[PDB]
């Protein structure tokens, strides 16, 4: 049963965003559900009344109802339980993604959008497969450390902390979220980090990613608003509304 | 190379062992007189502590298995098992493997945790819990960890929830729910920012600290005494003498102000402190001091899972955002929807002490990480 985890107070909001917190119940670890609180906050500052719904186990994803979809990281066990549930949501999420729906996926979330991921032990776990990437095994070793990337298409720099066993390998039709400046990012090759499909934003960044990078928070929420309310709309400037959150 | 002249109780779990153990001793001294225990922490080198009557040992999760080769305990007590920074279920099965070695023992568990539910051991199980009034089933807050039914694998709900994932749990598919409790906290009598008073199996006990997590420590202590046939009247007599182990509130007069200093370690701990100060009957200034290091947690991301969003419903005029990571905590505090104008980011701890000194409001709460608190505890001016 889907339920409304959060909502804006009543007020004078031009716009209306509906956020799907995919598996917020189970994928709640390492601070990364703070990303839900950052979207909400940023969306309110751009005149959106936010309504965050936990779409979780056994539920259905309404591809036509939601404007942003967030998919956090979780514990190994929880994540393999989720993996079994996912084929019910595959057609819905694919439609959402392909109709240019905005997504922010993190760690396990990111991995699970792809074809598969392999646990540290070596167990293969199938993902949605709405995307082309896979994530590979790393026995007894992690990519832990500070990290900085740059997305050449937005001339934007995102910073974070990474800590993951899996080694993600993007497909030919995917770009990374950015090129690595320092850190490991997606895999052993230290080239690319995360993903950027078409309004999908994957990453392994802890922080959480939207606290540390207000510029990505702004991009996600505006990309969503402009898609719903048309590209012509005029939103408060990045520097005007988020002045306090800018290094 | 050991003395087994002793009915012996071992106390393990991730949180609150020392308190539960220290309390259990004080209680049992009022029944058996001489109660044998071990100071601070202890692994296999507890023979030194040991060199008719009863002993109560604090044992480490890890070390347990080894020892249970040597000693043959009558009671195993698990206060609870939470994770820190797949690691819960392995330390549970580590303690559970030790307990197989001693099939004669009874195991006393926190019934309110789902993790303890039909343990795969032959031993007879006894449960303590908050047996409070059941409402209609509600989900726990989404950041609550460990909410899958241990049979159905589906999502648990709560007929009532104390804190974290503890309470009268129920899966609406499997049917699995919190088992019948053997030692019942039947009524939560009082609970403020400073005290809690509560009823367990006929008797009222109270602690002069507040915050609801501590009651579970008292419950475990009382439940042990009851398993050993102690009179509820003697339990109280000795409970009171040994209630010092919770400690007083650490309030400071700053000239004209009364400021209370409170520790935060982790999301569950922080939320617990927040829900405590929510109950204060007056307005106060909230200062949050965030440092990042070994002791305080190397990653500040944990504050994003702490339920600070509850401050908007409190009577708070001023906020200060201090400590080494002043910049990150101020952002956290903003994102609650608290008036951004009234959050005062503050480079230096001396400046925080001063803005409190010169505030117009009369009480001030300061939540701080371990080191931030030690630094601030340098009020080398007057304490
Ligand atoms: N928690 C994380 O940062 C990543 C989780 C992921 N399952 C891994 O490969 O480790």
């Amino acid at each position: 049963m889907v339920y409304t985890s959060l909502s804006s107070k009543d007020g004078n909001y031009p716009y209306q965003l509906n956020i799907a917190h995919l598996y917020g119940n189970l994928m709640n670890t390492y601070g990364d559900n703070g990303n839900i609180l950052m979207l909400k906050y940023v969306a309110e500052k751009l005149g959106a009344h936010v309504t965050v719904d936990i779409v979780s186990l056994h539920d259905d994803f309404d591809e036509n109802h939601y404007d942003i979809a967030f998919f956090g990281g979780g514990q190994d066990f929880e994540q393999s339980i989720i993996a079994d549930d996912l084929p019910a949501k595959k057609e819905s999420i694919d439609n959402y993604i392909q109709n240019d729906g905005v997504v922010l996926a993190i760690c396990g979330g990111f991995q699970l959008l792809g074809q598969y991921y392999v646990e540290a032990s070596g167990k293969r776990i199938e993902g949605l497969g709405v995307m082309g990437h896979y994530t590979l095994n790393q026995t007894n070793n992690r990519f832990i450390g500070d990290i900085k990337i740059h997305n050449e298409d937005f001339d934007e720099t995102y910073y974070g902390f990474e800590n993951h066993q899996g080694r993600t390998f993007l497909s030919d039709d995917q770009k990374p979220l950015g090129q690595v400046v320092y850190g490991n990012g997606n895999n052993e090759e230290k080239v690319g980090e995360g993903v950027h499909y078409k309004n999908v934003f994957g990453s392994y960044f802890h922080g959480p990613i939207l606290s540390r990078n207000a510029n990505l928070a702004y991009r996600l929420v505006t990309t969503a608003l402009k898609k719903k309310y048309g590209q012509d709309i005029q939103l408060p400037a990045y520097e005007d509304i988020l002045s306090q959150e800018i290094a | 190379s050991l003395a087994k002249n002793y009915e012996i109780v071992v106390v393990t779990g991730t949180n609150g062992k020392t308190l539960t153990t220290a309390l259990t001793v004080g209680i049992l001294k009022e029944v058996y007189g001489q109660v044998l225990t071990n100071p601070s922490g202890a692994n296999m080198i507890t023979g030194i502590a040991t060199t008719k009557n009863i002993a109560v040992l604090e044992i480490d999760e890890a070390s347990l298995s080894r020892i249970c080769d040597y000693i043959q305990p009558s009671l195993f007590v698990i206060t609870n098992i939470f994770r820190d920074q797949g690691e819960i279920y392995t330390t549970y099965n580590m303690i559970l493997d030790a307990i197989r070695k001693v099939p004669t023992a009874t195991v006393l568990l926190n019934g309110d945790s789902p993790l303890f539910y039909k343990p795969t051991i032959p031993n007879p199980i006894e449960y303590f819990g908050f047996d409070l009034e059941k409402g209609p089933a509600q989900l726990a807050h989404y950041n609550t960890e460990g909410i899958l039914c241990p049979d159905c694998q589906g999502i648990l709900k709560y007929e009532h929830n104390t804190y974290a994932n503890l309470g009268a749990y129920i899966c609406e598919g499997c049917g699995c729910k919190r088992p019948d409790l053997d030692y019942r906290l039947t009524k939560l009598v009082e609970l403020t920012n400073n005290r809690s008073r509560f009823v367990i199996d006929g008797q009222e006990y109270g602690i002069q600290i507040g915050g609801l997590y501590n009651i579970y420590n008292a419950l475990a202590a009382v439940a042990i005494a009851r398993f050993l046939g102690a009179d509820s009247q003697l339990i109280k007599q000795g409970f009171d003498k040994s209630r010092a182990v919770f400690g007083r509130q650490e309030t400071f007069h700053i000239g004209d102000k009364e400021c209370t200093l409170v520790l935060i370690k982790n999301p569950v701990g922080a939320t617990q402190a927040i829900e405590m100060i929510k109950l204060a009957p007056y307005p106060f200034s909230l200062s949050v001091l965030l440092n990042a290091n070994y002791a305080d947690g190397i990653d500040t991301s944990w504050i994003w899972d702490a339920d600070f969003e509850q401050i908007t419903d409190m009577d708070i005029p001023e906020i200060n955002a201090g400590g080494v990571r002043h910049s990150e905590i101020a952002r956290r505090l903003r994102v609650t929807g608290y008036p951004a104008e009234k959050i005062t980011e503050t480079s230096n701890l001396e400046q925080v002490l001063k803005t409190i000194e010169n505030q117009d409001c009369k009480h001030a709460y300061i939540l701080a990480t371990y080191t931030a608190m030690l630094e601030f505890r340098e009020l080398l001016a007057s304490r």
